[PDB]
């Protein structure tokens, strides 16, 4: 993302961080786009 | 005399109505029980090992196979002379009806028990649990088509009610009330120490039982211990 | 006009209100950055920085809901 | 970015909570901080704590992480 | 004699309408059967064992395995002399016709019936199923290119409908009506509990059958017992 | 919390449509109820229902899942 | 989805494309009855 | 998450239920922590 504020929080120390991150890219950008004209 | 494994049937989850019993024509050569425990395993950062928390015990597994079989040469243990066994089907379906179908009264399978004459699991002489896992091989039949050998696997999960888990676990803690005499050497705070892991209760403790001087006690005494607040 | 984010190793010495210099990216994206926001994160033991270029183009009052109700919301 | 003269590279921290030092007393998980031009700052802290066998939360009713403190 | 093993296929998913039957050349030396039931295993923190409930059973599984040979040392079962099996084309293309391909009135493979003879599965005398997996191996060829030998590996899943099912399950609950004798020893109750659960409705059970005094009851009453009230 | 006297510990559900019992008329997959404070109570029921050969949803069709009843 | 414009674009050519779908429906099933009364 | 309205509904009888619910309770606290100043 381009922001900082909307980076996932990690908060596991032992050990699929990777599909976390993609499927949070894809909701907002579903959810931005629905507001523009 | 040799005795042979059986398995009850039952319909109550605290096993008082009996519904019926099998019996093993062939005993197991062997069978194998399986135990497990729970741990936390997170650990601080840059840290040099580490000591996990308990977090449940898991119930116990039971593994075992056995056999079927009706070619006349395997004796039937009843005493009469010039008797072997020659009937599969018949077991197969017993067996079948009593731990496999659905109880038309409960709408689910019977709970069971396992018994091996003197045989131990533990504190206990007998397997509570209920059937998860089966497989049947069919090797060897008859002209006709009826079959004169089946092998049996079979796998077994641990059953216990709520209000007896509960009762099993007699949770002993500062939740009751404790008892003790005093005898040569004790000091109030060790024993406060040793009842609650504070010494720091000490003097309530003297207040509780009535003691001017609880510096010097006698060696009679029976001090009682009463349960802390539920919510400080 | 040009917005982007950076993930790099632990960096002690970041700050706000800086500028940096990206380099390594094309022609149309080389350059003086200036610097808006830093995150820090250390987990298990791991340390490092995210590093934020750029400022959004929405007023602050078109964002937040800074007027109160008609009727005082009665 | 690596500063000049680290002879190890063994990344630390430390947690004061009224000018105490607490790191060393407690089990430490994850660490984050946010410093945004126009925005408050913030930090979010994750411990570990709790025991099913104790019935309790250690940490929680101890007089160091508690709403209010520096 | 010797039987063989026939397939039955059906249109009807009652099986009722018989579409037709293969008869295998040479029978199976064995083949296995497959069940499992499903339960819940969540537990409390902190616990020591547990005491799953019940979700389901699973339809059951079945696999095996046949060769069709044509070189000619195989006799056929009809009596002639001098008569061995020598086509192996034939039968693969009666076999898929049979039980693979889609069928054009309702467009979908056909309902099959497995039969052996005097063989039980249990308390039938049948399979009723659908084939879910086939694999053919062709070993041995002719100097035109045909084939002399085809080795078959199936497996197949169980199948029954809805209507049959639900009566199978032959749901017996508070949702219907009892009768029962008092014989010696009996009270009102304990018959109560034995029937509801509970013996708190007994009061209830006196009203219905007109007892004026319920705690001297005579040996050869039949008392009714009604269904519960649907909601509560 | 399991009630007292209860001999087996199956659990059942009723589901009345216009006061008629059609619980074992389909094959039912999931319900959901929701009770919450100043909003509408809420309930969602899955079942299982299609078929590709008979190119219908047969339960669909029917009059007992149709929109307005109790 | 009921929309067109509710579907996560894919942008990848070499091969869990069916997870990223379900967590996408379960969202937005949480967010919009999230708005009535 | 603190509310009932906020939790997935189940809709599968035959067995992942475990991922679907992290990705939701992170998507959730980034985008509530987006509307405080």
């Amino acid at each position: 993302p381009l922001e900082i504020r909307e980076l996932v929080i990690k908060a596991s120390v032992n050990e699929q961080s990777a599909i976390i991150a993609a499927c949070v890219e894809q909701v907002l950008a579903i959810l931005q786009e629905k507001s523009e004209r | 005399a040799l005795t042979k494994v059986k398995l009850l049937a039952y319909q109550d989850k605290r096993f008082e109505n009996k519904l019926g019993e099998f019996e093993l024509p062939i005993n197991p050569e062997q069978f194998s029980q399986s135990f497990k425990v729970e741990y936390n395993r997170e650990q601080a950062q840059g840290s040099q090992r580490n000591d996990p928390e308990f977090k449940f015990t898991k119930p116990e597994e039971l593994k075992l196979d056995f056999t079927f079989d009706g070619t006349g040469v395997v004796p039937v243990n009843n005493g009469k002379p010039g008797e072997f066994h020659q009937d599969v089907a018949d077991q197969v379906r017993v067996f079948l009806d009593l731990v496999y179908s659905m109880n038309s009264e409960t709408h689910k399978p019977n709970f069971l028990r396992l018994i091996w004459g003197d045989f131990s699991f533990g504190e206990k002489n007998g397997f509570d649990c209920l059937l998860t896992d089966l497989q049947i091989n069919y090797t060897l039949f008859d002209q006709t088509g009826k079959p004169l050998r089946a092998k049996l696997s079979t796998t077994f999960t641990s059953y216990v009610e709520q209000n007896r888990r509960v009762r099993e676990e007699g949770k002993q803690s500062p939740d009751v009330t404790h008892q003790r005499k005093v005898k040569a050497g004790d000091t109030l705070p060790l024993m406060t120490h040793r009842i609650y892991g504070d010494p720091a209760y000490y003097l309530q403790i003297a207040k509780v039982n009535g003691l001017i001087n609880f510096r010097k006690l006698a060696t009679n005494t029976d001090l009682r211990f009463p349960p802390l607040e539920k919510t400080q | 006009k040009i917005q982007g984010r950076v993930k790099t190793k632990g960096y002690p010495d970041a700050k706000v209100d800086v500028l940096i210099q990206l380099a390594g990216v094309g022609d149309r994206f080389n350059g003086l950055a200036y610097v808006s926001g830093i995150r820090h994160e250390i987990v298990g033991g791991a340390w490092d920085t995210h590093i934020q270029m750029g400022l959004p183009p929405q007023w602050f009052y078109q964002e937040v809901d800074i007027i109160d109700k008609p009727a005082a919301g009665l | 970015i690596i500063p000049r003269n680290s002879l190890y590279d063994v990344a630390t921290f430390k947690l004061l909570s009224d000018g105490k030092d607490i790191t060393n007393d407690y089990t430490v998980l994850s660490i984050t901080v946010n410093q945004i031009v126009n925005r408050v700052p913030t930090a979010r802290i994750i411990l570990r704590d709790g025991a099913a066998a104790d019935e309790t939360f250690a940490a929680s009713e101890g007089a160091d992480l508690v709403p209010g403190q520096e």
